[PDB]
């Protein structure tokens, strides 16, 4: 059916060059054009560049014009994206969009892919840190708020934070990454409490990551 | 220099009513648009091939219509599974095509009352460096606001960095966690700080001007 | 670019009048009549020239009207 | 009302069975159509407004030139050459030039010199194309009765009231039916995509500017040009026709620009007629239509109502409006209503016996109040005539004399013909058409001969055809033989064309 | 198709026709109705209180197919030299399009 996976994940520092590979399989993609649309956490659609059947053949918008060229291997049905002079407004989730066409470029019924994460950053190699949140000791002693372990200041997205082993899990939500004024990451985040648990369940949040290595047992404090 | 543009970008409506939305051109693009479906965090499909016929798997619930240079959306009933944005997208002559804004979709909720919750900055998080006056304002309407942190008779603004939940299916729960970004001297310099909500749905904001060493 | 084409040639002949329409009678007639009267002896070389041709007394002033006109616009 | 007073109003009568009558409706003219047993409508073609213009190349006429540059090469050591020529914003031109030992080479002879200019183009004019599935025709339309000379037969028709009706023409919708109140429905059949062959027409913009300017006149213009879909910095194709390397005394080969082709271009646009743009849109203001006026529909209002009493007043004195026509106002005295004012023509008024016809079928007064204006139209036969407008008594006559006769009338429609063939070409043919062997044949003789001829000629001007008009006179005067027909019928057919103007 | 019944009303006029370069013209239209499979009544013809077809038809036998609210169609007709009218409904409310 329609499987159009994407690949070349990770970050893109300022000044090197990569390749988002769409691992394109399941139709015949020797005629079927190839397209290239971003989304921008916040705004809209942006129409980067596409491909045309014929190889030789292929487009770029005009604020990306001269600086991301693609290349089709028809043996493979695959594309290669390469992301040459990555500046700051990059920062978008990249799709592939698969469509036939009888002329240049054209499409009657679009495919499209599942994402990839582009961010750009530019820091240090940082770890995850525990911020507590807690509201206020006036009427907590039974009832609804709202609290949250913060984890900012970590480098790369994501966290894999939970909240005492899966069960204070009814607000808690993988979001995306804060962009601070430097390469730091921020996530914040509510939670629906039932406020009977001051004294006999520990609201520890397991802040672990993989290539950070820092997990810091730590509680929210009202 | 085809710009589309779209008009309204959110309607306040309920689920089961209609919906027109309408993209807009400069030159004279005859026929050929597409609509979108995107819903966040999932794969946008489509919704209609030259504002007529949907694809394989969408009902002919939704349609559109062709006047001049926009494109009006003509849907019969609303379903709460639905709510999403949409995107229009050029088909004339030689590429790139252009793609439109984003419309979504809001439903009606509860507009009662705010959250006042204010968080005391959590003083052992003071000693490890930053500072999170964690002003929390969740369960209101609409989700647009103007927070300004009156810190001792002045106007504060540009470290403000919300967080938006998305739309809850019973009551639409949206937050706003609004942070001031402080050093350490910001913070022993200052000491009247006040938080706003801006809650259209009430006839005054609640200003809560809390001291420094209070709950 | 030096030589425009002229849009006379595919004029759109409605009812409304054109762009250039008053001064469009008396403008040829005008140039012709100009460069015969700052070049006078013209009209004898057109009568030394075209009384040789013809030899009917009645193409000679055929070709005297045609080169008199041929001369002010080039062509 | 609306058409009364326009010098090229023409009157349209009879139809095939009461069913269909074939017009053309000019663009600055007006048709009045009578019958027998219907009101009288006015139609009146306003505007021509089309949208919807994508770009074509776009000249330049204003230009400028930057700083210049130049470099030679000394002679049997290669041509000149500067990293300025790799961009496409410079002109530049290869020439050869002395070069001695005073200036600087090893070796005497014609050294290669090239001189770079940049380019760059300050104001532009622009050509735009004309889809003709985008035109827009409107068409008012008035029906003659029970209006005054005020607010009823001026402009103002920016309301849905009776005896009134705006439509809008497009392809899309060719036909349509306004809505007269009372009046029933006159039904329009037009065929707009056979305008002024808008294929080949394009709309130019220049100082805010605009004309109708012909297609084959526009692609061959000598100036800068680039092919419109550029927002930024243009390519500027054929940049040479504007600068002009001049070798001095081959000493030095300066470069400067010629003058601003604003009044160059004016005076070659002496064929374009001009057109205004309120926005996007662009409102022409010539051309013309082909409609068929299904009449079926229109009713007659007011012939059930009674006479009126007495008491008729001559206000607005009578006067000819340029076709015979006598434009007659009344102020009717009497509180009758909804009354039937008995006017009449009248040769020899002590018989009374109706002569000349009448162009306002069924004159109504509409207002029940005392003083009630109404606004006639009569035409007298040629000589004396009264016009009689009362009933009784008080009766109000005026002494009228057309001035003319009817070979005089023959004459001048025999000249109003012309003029017709003249403008539409093989369209005049169906202006009075009510179906028949002879409008369609000759409609068809006139097609042959309409694209044998603009297809033969085609690109001759004012002065050109009066000029071969003169070789064919002469030729028609001259060589007896059997070809003398081709002589004739295409020394009238220049001729005319060429003086009815 | 030959067993399928005329439409009854409400056409609608999409994607404004041209000439394909040989004298045909390819026109779009919408069904605005739920009839289903219902004929499409598309004639050329001149002299509209006649309705008499002068143009023949290229796509033979047009059939609307879908059973929902506005069902596409795309047709081609060959008018003669001339004027004609692209009359693609029956009654009162069909719509037609002038073509040179």
């Amino acid at each position: 059916e329609v499987q159009l996976l994407e690949s070349g994940g990770g970050l893109v520092q300022p000044g090197g060059s990569l390749r988002l590979s769409c691992a394109a399989s399941g139709f015949s993609f020797s005629t079927y054009s190839m397209h290239w649309v971003r989304q921008a956490p916040g705004k809209g659609l942006e129409w980067v560049s596409a491909i045309s059947g014929e190889g030789d053949s292929a487009y770029y918008a005009d604020s990306v014009k001269g600086r991301f060229t693609i290349s089709r291997d028809n043996s493979k049905n695959t594309l290669y994206l390469q992301m040459n002079k990555v500046r700051a407004e990059d920062t978008a989730v990249y799709y592939c969009v698969g469509g036939y066409s009888n002329f240049y470029y054209y499409y009657t019924m679009d495919a499209w892919g599942q994402g990839t994460m582009v961010t750009v950053s530019s820091a240090s190699t940082k770890g995850p840190s525990v911020f507590p949140l807690a509201p206020s000791s006036k009427s907590t002693s039974g009832g609804t708020a709202a609290l949250g372990c913060l984890v900012k200041d970590y480098f790369p997205e994501p966290v894999t934070v939970s909240w005492n082993s899966g069960a204070l899990t009814s607000g808690v939500h993988t979001f995306p990454a804060v962009l601070q004024s430097s390469g730091l990451y921020s996530l914040s985040s509510v939670v629906t409490v039932p406020s009977s648990s001051l004294g006999t369940q520990t609201y520890i949040c397991n802040v672990n990551h993989k290539p950070s290595n820092t997990k810091v047992d730590k509680k929210v404090e009202p | 220099d085809i710009v589309m543009t779209q008009s309204p970008a959110s309607l306040s409506l309920s689920p089961g009513e209609r919906a027109t939305l309408s993209c807009r051109a400069t030159q004279s693009i005859s026929t050929f648009l597409a609509w979108y479906q995107q819903k966040p965090g999932q794969a946008p499909r489509l919704l209609i091939y030259d504002a007529s016929t949907r694809a394989s798997g969408i009902p002919a619930r939704f349609s559109g219509s062709r006047s001049g240079t926009d494109f009006t959306l003509t849907i019969t009933r609303l379903e709460p599974e639905d709510f999403a944005v949409y995107y229009c997208q050029q088909r004339y002559n030689w590429p790139p095509y252009s793609f439109g804004q984003g419309t979504k979709l809001e439903i009606k909720r509860t507009v009662a009352a705010p959250s006042v919750f204010i968080f005391p900055p959590s003083d052992e998080q003071l000693k490890s460096g930053t500072a999170s006056v964690v002003c929390l304002l969740n369960n209101f309407y609409p989700r647009e606001a103007k927070v300004q942190w009156k810190v001792d008779n002045a106007l504060q603004s540009g470290n403000s960095q919300e967080s938006v939940t998305e739309q809850d299916s019973k009551d639409s729960t949206y937050s706003l966690s609004s942070t001031l970004t402080l050093s350490k001297a910001d913070y022993e310099k200052h000491k009247v700080y006040a938080c706003e909500v801006t809650h259209q749905g009430l006839s005054s904001p609640v200003t809560k001007s809390f001291n420094r060493g209070e709950c | 670019a030096v030589t425009l084409p002229s849009h006379s040639t595919r004029k759109l002949q409605t009812r409304s009048q054109t762009w250039l329409e008053s001064r469009e009678y008396t403008k040829h007639l005008i140039r012709v009549e100009n460069w015969i009267f700052r070049n006078p002896g013209f009209a004898l070389a057109a009568a030394a020239i075209a009384w040789l041709l013809g030899s009917s007394t009645s193409q000679k002033v055929i070709y005297l009207v045609m080169i008199l006109l041929i001369a002010p616009a080039y062509s | 009302i609306r058409c009364i007073g326009v010098s090229n109003r023409d009157f349209v009568e009879g139809m095939s069975g009461g069913t269909w009558v074939d017009v053309v409706l000019e663009h600055g003219g007006c048709v009045t159509v009578m019958a027998q047993d219907k009101p009288t409508v006015d139609i009146e073609l306003v505007t021509t407004t089309v949208s919807n213009m994508a770009e074509v190349r776009s000249y330049c006429y204003e230009a400028s030139i930057s700083d210049m540059a130049s470099d030679s090469r000394c002679p049997t050591q290669g041509e000149a050459y500067l990293d300025k020529q790799s961009d496409t914003q410079y002109v530049c031109k290869r020439t050869l030039v002395d070069r001695g030992w005073g200036n600087g080479c090893g070796l005497f002879g014609k050294g290669s010199l090239v001189t770079c200019a940049k380019f760059a183009c300050s104001k532009k004019m622009t050509g735009k194309s004309i889809q003709p599935e985008n035109l827009e025709y409107r068409i008012m339309l008035s029906v003659h009765g029970s209006q005054h000379s005020g607010m009823i037969v001026n402009d103002t028709g920016h309301e849905t009231d009776e005896n009134r009706a705006k439509v809008e023409i497009t392809p899309n919708s060719p036909r349509a039916e306004a809505t007269l109140g009372g009046f029933g429905s006159l039904g329009l059949d037009c065929e707009p995509r056979t305008g002024l062959d808008f294929s080949d027409l394009y709309y130019l913009t220049m100082n805010n500017k605009h004309w109708l300017v012909h297609k084959e006149w526009f692609h061959d213009i000598p100036l800068p040009w680039h092919a419109g879909a550029d927002t930024g910095t243009p390519h500027w194709n054929n940049k040479e026709a504007l600068v002009e390397f001049k070798d001095a005394h081959a000493k030095r080969q300066t470069v400067v620009v010629l003058g601003s082709q604003e009044g160059a271009v004016h005076t070659a646009l002496a064929g374009a007629l001009e057109a205004e743009m309120d926005g996007a849109k662009g409102r022409l203001s010539s051309g013309h239509l082909k409609c068929r006026l299904k009449m079926d529909k229109l009713r007659l209002k007011g012939v059930s109502y009674s006479l009126c009493t007495a008491a008729f007043t001559f206000t607005k004195i009578p006067a000819e409006t340029l076709h015979g026509t006598v434009t007659v106002e009344v102020q009717y005295a009497g509180t009758d209503g909804p009354c039937k004012v008995p006017a009449q023509m009248a040769v020899d008024m002590q018989t009374l016996t109706p002569v000349g016809r009448l162009i306002t079928a069924n004159p109504v007064i509409t207002e029940s109040t005392e003083n009630s204006k109404m606004m006639l139209e009569l035409d007298p036969p040629f000589g004396d005539s009264y016009i009689v407008i009362g009933v009784g008594e008080k009766k109000i006559t005026h002494h009228w004399h057309r001035s003319g006769s009817t070979i005089g009338k023959a004459f001048e429609a025999t000249v109003r013909g012309a003029k017709r063939m003249a403008v539409l070409g093989d369209t005049a043919w169906d202006f009075g058409s009510v179906g028949g062997a002879l409008n369609s044949l000759g409609k068809g003789i006139h097609q042959i001969f309409g694209a044998a001829f603009k297809s033969l000629f085609g690109g001759m001007s004012w002065f050109s055809q009066i000029l071969i008009g003169t070789l064919l006179m002469w030729l028609g005067l001259n060589t007896k033989n059997g070809s003398i027909s081709l002589m004739c019928l295409a020394l009238g057919g220049v001729l005319i064309f060429l003086s009815t103007a």
